[PDB]
């Protein structure tokens, strides 16, 4: 659960 | 000529000799083999799915298909067993010349006329309402599994090889569905999901038919959610809790793209309204399939003087059964127009 969230946060900032 | 002892899909176990010929491999994969063939006594083309079957238990796909009889689900005509020394189950299915995937691909090279978007989606929700009434979740809703008869505009759902009767308390695998059509709670790793994942997938199909291309074309698991977020915005903490409560983290706040700006400039407002009520983050907030059938996007289908572009009458659209209506019987007030009574 913790590994998925880290990558998701990362990919969202590239589009934010 | 190949002759086997085959059991009809419906009725009691009454095996009989069935002969078929002209067998050609159409598809291959981990599931098994899919053949096309012709029945000799009738000349009708059929499809045969061949899977390895263990003798110690019943095939889950077979037992599901044997309880299904609906105009918008591909019919199991027969099943028989065949073969070093392994025993294979063969599912004999009705042959439909076309799929939604192929038809949409042509337009992906312009847009499908919305009369057909109404027609195809309406029948898909009917098939989903029917199977969901048994507790059965298809779990692989995507255009490739939507058979089309171009002459009659009849749609048929097929490939029940991922299907399962979801029972509360028994967890299920989260890595299901094709990626473009996977519900966000599955991407979050939820194992207690419901049949509403099929409604999400059906929402993706509807949006794809309106857009001319998949709406969430993710390249991976995480990227699939990123594509969803770039359209719907970041899900709220309450929406995340509904999908999977085990994400207390804080994610970047991405603004939702305006729904009317997502689709083409003349997309009907009823179509955009239906999409937004299917592609909801909170699984319990999505429309049920029966509610989807009664949406105003399908009102033109209930018109007595509705005209199809092929010059034929519409297929069976209002022959609802008690089983199909069981989730919400009063919706028949809308679903069955006065001229169908
Ligand atoms: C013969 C299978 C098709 C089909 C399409 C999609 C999925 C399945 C399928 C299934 F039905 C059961 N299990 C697993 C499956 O996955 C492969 C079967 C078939 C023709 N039409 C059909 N009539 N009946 C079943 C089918 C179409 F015309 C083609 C030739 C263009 C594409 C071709 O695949």
């Amino acid at each position: 659960p913790q590994k998925f969230a880290e990558e998701l946060i990362h990919r969202l900032e590239a589009v934010q | 000529v190949t002759t086997v002892v085959a059991t009809p899909g419906q009725g009691p176990d009454r095996p009989q000799e069935v002969s078929y010929t002209d067998t050609k491999v159409i598809g291959n994969g981990s599931f098994g083999v899919v053949y096309q063939a012709k029945l000799c006594d009738s000349g009708e083309l059929v499809a045969i799915k061949k899977v390895l079957q263990d003798k110690r238990f019943k095939n889950r796909e077979l037992q599901i298909m044997r309880k299904l009889d609906h105009c918008n689900i591909v019919r199991l005509r027969y099943f028989f067993y065949s073969s070093k020394d392994e025993v294979y189950l063969n599912l004999v299915l009705d042959y439909v010349p076309e799929t939604v995937y192929r038809v949409a691909r042509h337009y992906s090279r312009q847009t499908l006329p919305v009369i057909y978007v109404k027609l195809y989606m309406y029948q898909l929700f009917r098939s989903l309402a029917y199977i969901h009434s048994f507790g059965i979740c298809h779990r692989d809703i995507k255009p490739q599994n939507l058979l089309l008869d171009p002459d009659t505009a009849v749609l048929k759902l097929c490939d029940f090889g991922s299907a399962k009767q979801l029972v509360r308390g028994e967890p299920n695998v989260s890595y299901i569905c094709s990626r473009y059509y996977r519900a966000p709670e599955l991407i979050f790793g939820a194992t207690d999901y419901t049949s509403s994942i099929d409604v999400w997938s059906a929402g993706c199909v509807l949006a794809e038919l309106l857009l001319g291309q998949p709406i969430f074309p993710g390249d991976s698991g995480v990227d699939q959610l990123v594509e969803i977020i770039k359209v719907l915005g970041t899900p709220t903490r309450e929406q995340i809790r509904e999908m999977n409560p085990n994400y207390e983290f804080k994610f970047p706040q991405i603004k939702a793209h305006p729904w009317t700006k997502v689709f083409r400039p003349r997309t009907p407002p009823e179509a955009i309204a239906l999409c937004s009520r299917l592609l909801e983050y909170t699984p319990t907030a999505r429309l049920t399939p029966l509610e989807a059938c009664a949406h105003s996007f399908f009102d033109e289908l209930r018109d007595p003087n509705v005209k199809l572009p092929n010059g034929r009458d519409t297929p069976a659209l209002f022959n609802f059964t008690t089983q199909e209506l069981s989730s919400n019987p009063p919706l028949a007030t809308i679903l069955i127009p006065p001229h169908a009574r």
